[PDB]
């Protein structure tokens, strides 16, 4: 598959 | 305890000037993480520093 989507990026 | 070390499951190009370049294989050292995956990490690889997202890893 994909590459799978990323986390939001920290505060 | 948490690996020293993880291996990238996928290429990640970076977006922006602190991030964390690296191609599927490649060994990274874990400078700074946190208890999720699903959350960014810091890294040590390829002659830079910076974040990337720890999705992208597995730990050794």
């Amino acid at each position: 598959g994909p590459p799978p989507a990323m986390p939001a990026r920290p505060t | 305890g948490s690996s020293p070390k993880a291996v990238a499951l996928y290429s990640f190009a970076g977006e922006e000037s602190g991030d964390l370049p690296f191609r599927k294989g490649d060994v990274i050292t874990i400078l700074k993480k946190s208890d999720s995956q699903n959350d960014w990490w810091t890294g040590r690889v390829n002659g830079r520093e910076g974040i990337f997202p720890a999705n992208y890893v597995e730990l050794v």
